[PDB]
RNA sequence: AAAAUGUUUU
RNA sequence: GAGAAUGGAAUUCCUGGUGGAGCGGUGGAAUGCGCAGAUAUCAGGAGGAACACCAGUGGCGAAGGCGGUUCUCUGGGCCUUUCCUGACGCUGAGGAGCGAAAGCGUGGGGAGCGAACAGGCUUAGAUACCCUGGUAGUCCACGCUGUAAACGGUGGGUACUAGGUGUGGGGUCCAUUCCACGGGUUCCGUGCCGUAGCUAACGCUUUAAGUACCCCGCCUGGGGAGUACGGCCGCAAGGCUAAAACUCAAAGGAAUU
């Protein structure tokens, strides 16, 4: 039981609710075997500082999840075999 | 030499923090040096790292080019 | 190796209740770490420092059971049919 | 033909020639000179005096095409790079941005061998 | 050193290379 | 920019 | 250290737009490429490899060595006042493992680079330097090989013997703070200067090449020769072990002019 931080950048054509709805379920798959989910920040729609898939700009999202090593990369491969999320990012910060 | 540039603190780095990444990536987009930016050995590894990880992750520019 | 097995192995092999640097209690740890350490080179075979790591391992768990043989030999017996029966 | 106005130059000077290529904004190259098309061959085409005379060559017939003030973009370790600049503002149209559009690796690709001359 | 020393034994090791080289089939064929 | 060599006296 | 995913720039190739006579390359050239539209320029895509800046005067590793980021797995080091065991230490023939690069085997991959090779130049010749091409290889997986100026040309352990001055890591103390700037002090690294001392000299000098004790490896003039014969190892290349006849009266180290 880590804990981690994922930067999550979502494709800029979200517009709310369906960007809950991911947050949601990502969140359950998180929450179905003992994963507490510490915090969930939406900076939002953010300029890019390059493009990323022709994209100009993103959606970004914060995920404080205290999990397991295993839940935590199965949660990475879900966001990676998604088609509708630009990038992630899974920081382990070793202190807090 | 290099004690007159003085030893600077900054705290928790914090990639996502871009303001101190700002204050230490250089007005071409580089990292700057350690003699010049007057940080410890540990506190200018974790901005490397950092400048690094917020290039990857796109909240700041590889390289500002153009001033 | 998260201190808790560690913690029970220090207490179920030590001497008595204060012990937790006889040469009982460092073979025991020093077992299980070989133990771990073979299932994660078994896994990644291609770790040669961890591999030297875990011959340092081996060659100070044998000066100990050497140690321990050398002084009482029925102990040395007791323990390495607690540990592996040496084999 | 077509007046474009604005447009914009690329400077690339290597150390052998420099080349000059006036260009619409959206990448279409309006006119063109080098070393060797504006005379010089060979040694001699690396000089600055080269570039001077490729640069106001292309500054010339870009002024025919209808081109007025350029934003330029300066590429490779040349040695005619300013005396281009120079050149175009001779010709005359007023130079905004110098750019240093150079390419730089990460590493990336092995260099080739070093001359042992 | 002079280098003149390694000079000498790099020659030496070279002409009994190529000696190798040249005596590579003979040697399989009928010793070492 | 490449641009080699220098028998046996007494 | 191992595994997996993944980031951006650059090169090359591909497709398209634009545009037109050269491009490239050198000491100078030519081979070469290019009106069948190159070079250049912009957009889109594919692919392999290496990770600018941080980055050295630095860190880590037994050595060889180790630099994009993230996660997973894992080794060792350093410090600490208490705590525990109570000499359990040191070294180590033979043996075993690890061991840059090149090389080898099977399969994959192949951008760039590039032995061999081809051509152009230079030349008395040029089986070279330089230029244009360019295959193995460089890359990956699993093995093999086991050698390097694998060098600090300095085996490991320990104790003692002026200092001065940078720097990396952990503590702890102080004043203003109630951060930190600062100074100290302590333990462990890593450089430079330098005393005693040592050395043929150069130089070394608390990180010894000083003063000592323990254990290991090794040397006994230069060639012949790390070669032959034999044996072991290897798929091969070769590696390891290792002479003698004969021959010379020098070979060599540092320094001086
Ligand atoms: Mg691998
Ligand atoms: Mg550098
Ligand atoms: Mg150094
Ligand atoms: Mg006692
Ligand atoms: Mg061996
Ligand atoms: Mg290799
Ligand atoms: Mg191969
Ligand atoms: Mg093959
Ligand atoms: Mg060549
Ligand atoms: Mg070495
Ligand atoms: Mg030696
Ligand atoms: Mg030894
Ligand atoms: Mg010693
Ligand atoms: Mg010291
Ligand atoms: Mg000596
Ligand atoms: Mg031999």
């Amino acid at each position: 039981m880590r804990k981690y931080e994922v930067m999550i950048i979502i494709d800029p054509t979200v517009e709310e609710r369906q960007v809950d709805s991911l947050m949601e379920k990502y969140l359950k798959v998180i929450t179905d075997e003992k994963g507490t989910v510490d915090n969930v920040d939406v900076w939002g729609k953010r300029r890019l500082a390059y493009d990323i898939q022709k994209k100009s700009e993103g959606i970004y999202v914060v995920v404080n999840a205290t999990c397991e090593p295993a839940t935590i990369q199965e949660l990475d491969r879900l966001l990676a075999i998604d088609e509708k999320i630009m990038r992630t990012k899974v920081m382990r910060p070793e202190i807090h | 030499k290099v004690v007159p540039i003085k030893t600077v603190h900054i705290g928790a780095v914090d990639y996502k923090d871009t303001a101190l990444l700002r204050k230490f990536i250089s007005e071409r987009g580089k990292i700057r040096a350690r003699r010049v930016t007057g940080l410890s050995v540990q506190d200018q590894r974790k901005v490397a790292i950092a400048i690094k990880n917020a290039r990857e992750l796109a909240l700041l520019p590889y390289a500002s080019t153009a001033r | 190796m998260d201190a808790a097995e560690k913690k029970k192995i220090i207490e179920e092999y030590a001497t008595h209740p204060g012990d937790t640097g006889s040469p009982d209690v460092q073979v025991a740890i020093l077992t299980k770490r070989i133990a771990e350490l073979t299932e994660h080179l078994k896994v990644h075979k291609g770790d040669h420092h961890s591999r030297r790591g875990l011959m340092l391992m081996v060659g100070q768990r044998r000066r100990l059971l050497n140690y321990i043989a050398k002084n009482d030999i029925e102990h040395y017996r007791e323990l390495i049919a607690r540990l592996g029966l040496r084999r | 033909k077509k007046n474009v106005v604005a447009g914009q130059a690329h400077i690339k000077s290597t150390f052998n020639n420099t080349i000059i290529a006036i260009t619409d904004p959206s990448g279409a190259v309006i006119s063109w000179a080098s070393a060797g098309t504006v005379g010089f061959k060979g040694s001699r085409k690396s000089t600055p005096f080269a570039a001077q005379m490729a640069a106001e060559a292309a500054g010339r017939r870009a002024m025919e095409h209808g081109m007025k003030r350029v934003d330029v973009f300066v590429k490779g370790p040349g040695s005619g790079r300013e005396t281009a600049i120079r050149s175009l503002g001779a010709v005359g149209l007023e130079i905004g941005p110098i750019s240093d559009v150079t390419p730089v690796p990460h590493n990336g690709c092995r260099p080739p061998k070093r001359r042992r001359v | 050193g002079s280098v003149i020393k390694k000079r000498r034994k790099r020659m030496a090791k070279k002409k009994h290379r190529k000696l190798l080289k040249r005596t590579r089939i003979q040697r399989r064929r009928a010793g070492k």
